[PDB]
DNA sequence: GCGTCCTTCGGAAGAGATTCAGA
DNA sequence: TCTGAATCTCTTCCAGCACACATCAGGACGC
RNA sequence: GAUGUGUGCU
């Protein structure tokens, strides 16, 4: 049919094309028998006839009559539906401005005429002149004249010379400009001038100049002559009950417009004085201003009762416009909708729905078989067959929803698993019957919750759902390889209590010929399920080429675990139910299952693992009473230590040893330590308090106790939530995110005071505000992750690259987070990895590396693997199968035909969402950490400190004066096996390279204050420093001491701005010291909220504190507060200080001192020698005058923009550190997400290229345009002799990057509808439905999945 | 001897429909919100009970 | 009953207009 | 005293599905 | 059809 979708301006000839009449009279139907009137909003003659094939005066009546045109009244019979495709249009009396060209920035009539907004403004509103044609005077062709100017011109200068205000005049000069001389008078401006902003509007003047240009709009049609009206079918008056008529405001703005227009029409005939035509000229100009975009001038004007009337912008813009309410998703029929229930009889394909609404909802599937079966000779006779539900239709209905799945989707679907394919099962009842597998997948309860039931029509989407969403085929989560279908809180319980034992039973010493006796002894009640006895098992094993051997043995195993073993399949090993099976235990089950077995064992498996959990699980009575929540004896001691504690840290803060900043910061310490210690406590009294003969003397075991075996075994609880039962509740995090000062000592086993629950009150409401105020802000970021990602799909199978980024295990404070194993696991390497047997290869270079090939690495021990990562690939438009890895649904490499991307930012979108809808599942906890302070290693090893500048201490000892500094464990072998990040001014009792016992402190330091430490000796002298002017001093004349506290640049005068407080260390002589090594002065400079304990001019020695710098960092570290960041790094939001780095590598040196900031000057050894930095005085330079740099190392210090990283340490350096720091976020919550989406989205931000020289393309100088079409050029050009073009990539945010792209369509329905749209307009784009969002609003299969193959075949086609 | 006044009773905190939860000092504080708009919620059988 | 008509108040971020200062 | 840097000002965005209730739709003045 | 209020599950 099409192809393509272009948009452009609208000529007057083109609108008047599209009318079909000219609307002359502001009436509406007349509030009478319901007829339009003559030539109004509504009429048959312009419009349509009301009635269908019924002309409207009463003369013809019948399709006989079809086609001809009526003479009473004029309206040609015709289809009424032709009321919604024929538009109108009203002949203006004067020019108007389109407001969109005018008020959305920046104004294109603004930067087309070179004047200023308001100056323009000012015109159309008649409030000031323009000189066009100014002639043989002293004005020029865009001068403004007010009216005492207009007056003294008119005077004195009374020639033909005319100067004209409205829109007549802007319309004037937009058709007597010529759009060729001013582009070329510009281009040499251009090439003369230097200055950056002037070259900036000048190029952007040049590129709406050649936008006009190419396309075939022209300037004067930016002021509308002749305004087109919407059909009236898409405006419809709908009558209410009475003889009044609906509050339409597309018919109001409709009515003021031609109101205003027949106003000026008539007083342009009369001969109307000049201030009341101009001012009836302006109120036409603010009527269609009201009518385009209302709102967008001063004040919007309202219909009725204050409220603003939507305009024909307001309903194509927002949340509620005709993209995101009515294209991007629909409401449809052969739908339902009810509340869920368990029914835990189901199988995995399986849901129930109700009898009374699989008939409603297969209603035509019915009529059709009760039409073939010949119980019905119409359509209407079995419609009342089926309303009045005969005995037969019930058979039908059975006959017809046998094998066809339905969709069963819950409201909010944050990830694919939200809307999954069951077979039907008809049940009677009003609710929809729910595996409890799925559940998870769903993250659905049964406490009120519905479900929304879709019936797939056609054979394609029946297969669609029975082969792809079906609830069988979704066993794995796409975000991760984990299992999805994961037994979850009642099941886990069941097999906890099964596969348990206890020193004692009914019957322990007996040895059992199989576990088909073990069941038989439980059942007759001989043996209890928690024996320790020994089976006789048969299992098998395929280490062959496919072949199951079977090894028969005798295992001390117990009889739940025996019992077990009757439901595991073949295949798979004992050492899997022979012990405690939590929930991790049997998801690591399920997950080998898959793995070795395949789909269906495994999903007969987790039927078969649900069926026995709940049926041991019924046996056991796993009940929870009062006496359960045993409270520990010792925890008012530990209560008592630590208000001791506080009562001495009181004491030290009023008397000054701390401020108040750091008072709080150690109460908050004191009392999480103590809160630790008395979980630690009541755990230790929870887990092991089970002493029990073993048939003989006391013994000891694991606690039978219900609120322990329902927290240790992972079915609903933690640490917190059952600390908070019978230890102690603890302390509260408020909705701003501070941490309550006091802590509550009781818990939910005794009562709570008057006073705290109240003070639990703070953090209770913050856990329901959380959600419902700021999930808001993680929906919104999957939306804008969707809609930047949403068109990468995968195109080919292999683009045949040996790039990649590089894969090590990621230690960075603790121990091994990630093995290489989980960031290798199931993606294509790109070169040959060498094992420790080096120049022998391990793997090849293109294999998808398995879990056995990972267990081959990790029998070797490799510690760096390059893989193959989505950023790197060559593909143009969309990535190759090979450079994206595993499809992590299924064991597999991923399908050419993939919607990657959406998978991507659905997998990314949808922790945070889902972790912040559920913060009150803690409570109110404040969920810190305690500040450690010190550096435990406790495996054994060597030390390797990594970019260290350190000096020696009082004691002899080392101290750290560098900020990135690493403290990492080499052990025996050199593997790094631990890291840790010590900060500055943190002492060492070690040093690098020697062997440190496992179990003893390195590196101590105070988690608050971060000190200044010095790196030399002498006297220090309080430079720019006065009382009052930079700092706030306050003396003890007792002891004569001062602690002067210097503030930050609040309250600091404006006056004092440019002084800056520092501390210079000076010898007995007056000489400045010298930093060694260097020639620069120790000047070390003090930031704001600094306390100093010394007095000017004491004698120091080599590294020690000169002054303190409290911290302040308090928050709860919530997955809420701590998702601003993962929006910042999608955004590229460039940070406060970034840290500077060198542009260019070569030796550095300083020319020219103080241009109001210092100047840095990089010569390299041989190639040019351009480049200066101003360094701002702020941050001192870790570089000095003799060293040698490469790109990307760190000038300065602070956090990474990344843009400095990507245009110098390359592609692979900037995604790494995304994906990293977005990793470190989820991580820190225990989310689990593969970098492969991180790294997709990474992709989607890199899309542009600035070109650098035009070279022999096409290309412009300073041209932002897309990266695939430069390789695509390039690439074609150096097929031939021809020189390509030089580009530099650049990073955009996941607004700005979906935003730019190519398809107006996307992004008009994402964001800034009429920006979007009228930037579209005047460039005169031209869009070719390459993406989804393009395919799904136009109506067409997605070029993604099914629909691929199609769209492959008609790209192909033509 | 500092004190000069004292609370009515432990009542005065609450509201009329959160002070009808048997035991409200042993719930979490969100499950005594739920519970009162539960209460709020509730619909009148057949037989009072 | 018919009937024609002419308030103020969030909040983070980004872009584009002024406006400064500084060489 | 021209041109980057800083500041001022205007703009656009702020999750999903669903259910119940009421009220509006010109209301003033001529007739 | 839009507003206004209340509510349910995330
Ligand atoms: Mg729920
Ligand atoms: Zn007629
Ligand atoms: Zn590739």
């Amino acid at each position: 049919e099409f192809d393509a979708i272009k948009i452009a301006l609208a000529s007057p000839d083109m609108i008047r094309s599209w009318s079909f009449g000219e609307v002359k009279k502001p009436e509406t139907i007349n509030y009478r028998t319901f007829k339009p009137e003559r030539d109004g909003l509504f009429c048959a003659r312009i419009f349509g006839p009301v009635k269908d094939y019924e002309c409207l005066c009463g003369k013809y009546k019948r399709l006989k009559h079809r086609g001809v045109i009526c003479e009473k009244c004029g309206v040609e019979v015709t289809q009424t539906k032709v009321r919604r495709e024929r538009m109108g249009h009203i002949e203006l009396a004067s020019p108007t401005a389109h407001i969109w060209f005018l008020k959305s920035l920046p104004s294109r009539i603004g930067l087309l005429l070179d004047m200023p907004l308001r100056d323009i403004e000012r015109v159309l509103y008649f409030e000031s002149y323009v000189v066009i044609e100014g002639g043989m005077t002293n004005l020029e062709r865009q001068q403004i004249l007010t009216e005492e100017q207009y007056l003294d011109a008119l005077e004195e200068f009374g020639d033909e010379f005319d100067a004209k205000m409205g829109a007549e005049a802007i319309q004037a000069l937009l058709k007597s400009m010529d759009l060729e001389q001013e582009c070329e008078q510009l281009r040499e401006e251009l090439n003369e001038t230097n200055s950056e902003t002037k070259r900036k509007k000048l190029t952007k003047r040049i590129k709406l100049l050649e936008a006009f240009v190419q396309s075939g709009n022209k300037p004067e049609w930016m002021i509308l002559t002749v305004l087109p009206v919407l059909p009236p079918d898409l405006r419809p008056l709908v009558p209410l009950d009475g003889g009044r008529f609906a509050t339409s405001d597309l018919n109001d703005l409709y009515r003021r417009v031609i109101n205003r227009n027949n106003r000026l029409k008539r007083l342009l005939d009369l001969a109307a004085p000049d201030i009341i035509v101009r001012n009836e000229k302006r109120m036409l100009q603010e009527a269609v201003d009201a009518l385009l975009d209302n709102g967008r001038r001063g004040r919007a004007i309202t219909g009725s009762n204050k409220r603003p009337l939507k305009s024909l912008a307001d309903m194509i813009k927002g949340k509620q416009g005709r993209f995101r309410q009515n294209l991007l998703g629909k409401r449809v029929d052969y739908s339902g909708r009810s509340v869920i229930t368990v029914g835990p009889y189901l199988r995995l394909h399986q849901c129930g729905l109700p009898k009374k609404m699989a008939l409603e909802l297969f209603k035509p599937f019915i009529y059709g078989k009760l039409e073939l079966r010949g119980l019905a000779t119409t359509i209407k006779a079995a419609k009342k067959m089926v309303e009045r539900e005969e005995a037969v239709v019930w058979d039908i209905l059975d006959e017809v929803i046998r094998e066809h799945p339905v969709l069963l989707n819950r409201a909010p679907t944050l990830h694919r698993l939200g809307i999954q394919a069951f077979e039907p099962v008809l049940i009677e009842g009003k609710a929809i019957q729910l595996h409890p597998l799925v559940c998870a997948a769903y993250n659905a309860d049964f406490d009120g919750d519905q479900m929304a039931v879709h019936v797939p029509l056609t054979l394609e989407a029946q297969l669609e759902a029975r082969a792809l969403m079906m609830s069988t085929n979704n066993i794995l989560s796409p975000a991760n390889g984990e299992p999805i279908i994961v037994p979850s809180q009642d099941v886990v319980l069941g097999l906890y209590y099964m596969t348990r034992d206890c020193v004692n039973a009914k019957g322990e010493g007996m040895v059992l010929t199989g576990p088909k006796e073990a069941e038989r002894l439980y059942r007759s009640g001989l043996a209890s399920l928690h024996a320790r006895v020994k089976v006789r098992i048969t299992e098998y094993e395929k280490d062959a080429n496919g072949e199951l051997v079977a090894k028969t043995s005798l295992k001390d195993t117990t009889v739940g675990r025996a019992i077990l073993w009757m439901i595991v399949p073949k295949g798979l090993p004992y050492s899997i139910v022979n012990q405690a099976l939590g929930k991790k235990a049997i998801s690591k089950m399920l997950n080998t299952c898959y793995r070795i077995l395949g789909l269906k064992p495994t999903v007969i498996f987790a039927d078969q693992i649900m069926y026995t959990g709940f049926a041991y699980a019924a046996r056991s009575g796993a009940s929870v009473g009062i006496d359960d929540m045993v409270i520990p004896e010792k925890k008012h001691e530990i209560i008592s230590e630590a208000e001791a504690e506080v009562a001495e840290i009181q004491e030290q803060f009023q008397s000054g040893l701390v401020t108040a900043g750091e008072r709080y910061n150690k109460v908050i310490d004191i009392w999480a330590a103590a809160n630790d210690r008395v979980s630690k406590a009541m755990m230790d009294n929870l887990q092991t308090e089970t002493v029990i003969n073993r048939d003989g003397q006391e013994e000891k075991q694991v606690s039978f106790n219900s609120i322990y075996m329902m927290a240790d075994s992972g079915a609903r609880g933690s640490a917190a939530q059952i600390r908070q039962l019978a230890g102690m509740r603890g302390l509260m995090a408020k909705p701003d995110g501070s941490i309550i000062e006091t802590p509550i000592t009781a818990n939910f086993r005794e009562g709570l005071n008057v006073l705290q629950y109240f003070i639990s009150t703070h953090g209770a409401r913050k856990g329901l505000a959380d959600t419902a105020l700021k999930t808001a802000n993680s929906g919104y970021l999957t939306r804008r992750l969707v809609d930047v990602a949403q068109d990468l799909v995968v195109t080919e199978d292999d683009c045949g690259t040996h790039e990649g980024i590089m894969m090590t295990p990621v230690i960075e404070g603790g121990d091994v987070k990630e093995p290489l194993r989980d960031r290798v696991l199931g993606r294509v390497t790109a070169e040959d990895v060498l094992k420790p047997g080096t120049a022998d290869i391990l793997v090849p270079r293109n294999t998808l590396l398995h879990e056995q090939w990972c267990d081959l690495l990790e029998e070797n021990s490799v510690d760096a693997v390059k893989v193959r990562s989505v950023v790197s690939c060559d593909t143009d438009f969309g990535v190759c199968a090979h450079c994206y890895g595993r499809d992590l649904a299924r064991g597999h490499i991923i399908n050419k035909g993939e919607a990657i991307g959406v998978i991507a930012a659905q997998s990314i979108g949808e922790p945070g969402t889902q972790l912040t809808m559920r913060t009150f599942h803690i409570g109110g906890a404040a969920s810190r950490a305690a500040a450690e302070s010190s550096i435990q290693v406790k495996n054994k090893g060597s030390i390797k400190l990594s970019n260290v500048k350190s000096v020696v201490n009082s004691s002899g000892k080392l101290v750290i004066t560098s900020r990135n500094t690493e403290l990492k464990l080499i052990d025996e072998f050199g593997r790094t096996k631990e890291s840790y990040k010590v900060p500055y001014g943190a002492v060492l009792a070690k040093g690098d390279g020697e062997q440190v016992a496992g179990g003893e402190t390195v590196a101590n330091w105070d988690p608050h204050t971060m000190p200044v430490i010095t790196e030399v000796s002498g006297f220090v002298r309080f430079t720019d420093m006065i009382d009052g002017q930079t700092i706030t001093r306050q003396t003890d004349e007792l002891t004569g001491l001062s602690s002067l506290v210097v503030l930050d640049s609040a309250e600091r005068t404006a006056g004092g701005k440019d002084l800056r407080p520092a501390l210079k260390i000076v010898d007995a002589q007056g000489n400045d010291v010298l930093i060694p090594g260097t020639d620069m002065p120790a000047q070390y400079f003090l930031p704001g909220k600094a306390i100093v304990q010394l007095e000017d001019g004491v004698q120091i020695s080599s590294g020690d504190t000169l002054a303190r710098i409290p911290q302040e960092s308090g928050g709860t570290k919530d997955i809420t507060g701590g998702l601003p960041r993962v929006a910042d790094l999608f955004e590229a939001r460039r940070p406060k200080e970034p840290a500077i780095l060198a542009e260019i590598s070569g030796i550095v040196s300083f020319g020219k001192e103080t241009k109001g900031k210092r100047r840095l000057v990089i010569t390299p050894v041989d190639g040019s020698d351009p480049y200066e930095e101003m360094i701002p005085k702020w941050r001192q330079l870790n570089v000095f005058e003799g060293e040698r740099v490469e790109r990307g190392d760190v000038i300065s210090d602070g956090p990474e923009a990344p843009h400095d990283i990507l245009r110098l340490r390359g592609v692979h350096a900037v995604t790494r550190y995304i994906v990293n720091e977005v990793q470190d976020v989820y991580r820190l919550q225990g989310v689990k997400i593969n970098d492969k989406h991180i790294e997709v989205i990474v992709r989607q931000m890199l899309r542009k290229a600035t070109i650098v020289n035009a070279g022999s393309s096409d290309f412009l100088e300073g041209e932002q345009v897309e990266y695939s079409r430069v390789k695509i050029a390039n690439r074609e050009l150096e097929a031939n002799g021809k020189v390509g073009a030089t580009y530099s990539r650049d990073l955009l945010g996941i607004t700005k990057a979906s935003l730019a792209t190519e398809s107006f369509i996307s992004a008009a329905s994402f964001q800034e509808t009429t920006r979007v749209l009228t930037e579209a307009a005047v460039a005169g784009k031209r869009d070719e439905l390459r993406g989804l969002k393009e395919n799904v609003i136009v109506g067409r299969l997605i070029p993604a999945g099914t629909g691929y193959a199609y769209h492959q075949d008609r790209m192909r086609r033509r | 001897d500092q004190v000069d006044y004292m609370d009515v009773s432990t009542q005065q905190v609450v509201s009329v429909g959160a002070s009808l939860i048997p035991f409200l000092e042993h719930d979490d504080a969100n499950r005594a919100l739920m519970g009162a708009n539960m209460q709020r919620q509730a619909v009148p059988t057949l037989r009072a009970d």
